[PDB]
């Protein structure tokens, strides 16, 4: 199926307050697997998955954490020079505090082959550059960014992101996939209830609960007598559960007695079969 | 022009009464990612963990602020969020069925 | 495994 390795990059200037922080983090599909921060006091690479604290990464390369945190440095470094040039394009003054954002990774189709490709910025949280998927040229979102896409194309920048993404980036990513394979690949399903909670002479809440999940991908539904209510319907954003899992509810008010008129609906690509289950 | 931290509290497993559990402060779609977020115990701040700071296909921040704790009936607990967005700290009660 | 820009914006 199709997984992803993301690297989220953060720079957030603090006027007075000293220098630019800058954070990176590296994802493959929902499960992140290393963390760097430029103000912890001797700043590395840090595993922040079990399956990256075991001896195969020693053995593909035994630089795995000297090499990411050189890289993570670099970045590190460039985004405090983004953070001043960007200030120029925008003529904004050195007092305010701005952000800029990457993220940027690569998507494997189930052939296992590169898919996708992304590598795109933000600058206060709205989009700014990003690399188009022939892999060559650039949208700027505005007059600032196409400074930027006149001096990317003129230098070939892409070219250098084209040979990491088709290098560097599925290489990776495929060893992750083989390595974290008890993580990463083995999807626990929901375990799923539903829960009855009084409100009125007029409304008991049915509150479908999924639990436990991976990947945090899911459908979670109420349907009456077979007819979708999701217009109808509360449904809490999926959220972490702390241990790797996710958590999500879907709570419908109905009179009582109708109970048994209204099924959940859970669908997850840990699942067999989609659970279909109701109130007790 | 920033963007408003949704704010979910719950608990890592369905809360009992007298079991040392996990609480959960889950906070996300805000920019910009400067943020304060506490877990309080009758609405004193608690000892966290926060994690790494991430973000969405939208730029929108998203962190996990989470404790060992032991749900009581005489103990209320809460999450604090204060972000650029908002007029003052918001605070959000921990309820079993949330 | 990582990536940095060539160059700044």
């Amino acid at each position: 199926g199709p997984h992803s390795l993301r690297y989220f990059y953060t720079s957030v200037s603090r006027p007075g307050r000293g220098e630019p922080r800058f954070l990176a983090v590296g994802y493959v599909d929902d499960t992140q697997f290393v963390r760097f921060d430029s103000d912890a006091p001797n700043p590395k690479a840090e595993p922040r998955a079990p399956w990256m604290q075991q001896p195969w990464v020693e053995q593909e390369d035994p630089e795995y954490f000297h090499r990411s945190t050189r890289i993570f440095k670099g970045a590190a470094q460039i985004d405090r020079g983004n953070l001043q040039t960007l200030r120029g394009y925008y003529n904004q003054s050195e007092d305010g505090s701005h952000t800029i954002q990457r993220m940027f990774g690569c998507d494997l189709g189930p052939d296992g082959r590169l898919l996708r490709g992304y590598n795109q910025y933000a600058y206060d949280g709205a989009d700014y550059i990003a690399l188009n998927e022939d892999l060559t040229s650039w949208t700027a979102a505005d007059m600032a960014a196409q400074i930027t896409k006149r001096k990317w194309e003129a230098a070939g920048d892409a070219e250098h992101y084209r040979s990491y993404l088709e290098g560097l980036c599925v290489k990776w990513l495929q060893i992750y996939l083989d390595k974290g394979k008890e993580t990463l690949q083995r999807a626990d399903p929901p375990k799923a209830h539903v829960t009855h909670h009084p409100v009125s002479a007029r409304e008991v809440t049915l509150r479908c609960w999924a639990l436990g999940f991976y990947p945090a991908d899911i459908s979670l539904t109420w349907q009456r007598d077979g007819e979708d209510q999701t217009q109808d319907m509360e449904l809490v954003e999926t959220r972490p559960a702390g241990d790797g899992t996710f958590q999500k509810w879907a709570a419908v008010g109905v009179p009582p007695g109708e109970e048994q008129r209204y099924t959940c609906h859970v669908q997850h690509e840990g699942l067999p079969e989609p659970l279909t289950l109701k109130w007790e | 022009e920033p963007r408003t931290p949704k704010i979910q509290v719950y608990s890592r497993h369905p809360a009992e009464n007298g079991k040392p559990n996990y609480l959960n402060c889950y906070v996300y779609g805000f920019h910009p990612p400067q943020i304060e977020i506490d877990l309080l115990k009758n609405g004193q701040k608690m000892k966290t963990e926060q994690s790494d700071l991430s973000f969405s296909k939208d730029w929108s921040f998203y962190l996990l602020v989470h404790t060992d704790f032991t749900p009581s009936t005489v103990d209320e607990y809460s999450c604090r969020v204060n972000h650029s967005s908002l007029a003052a700290p918001h605070m959000v009660k921990w309820d079993r069925n949330n | 495994f990582p990536q940095s820009a060539p160059h700044g914006v």
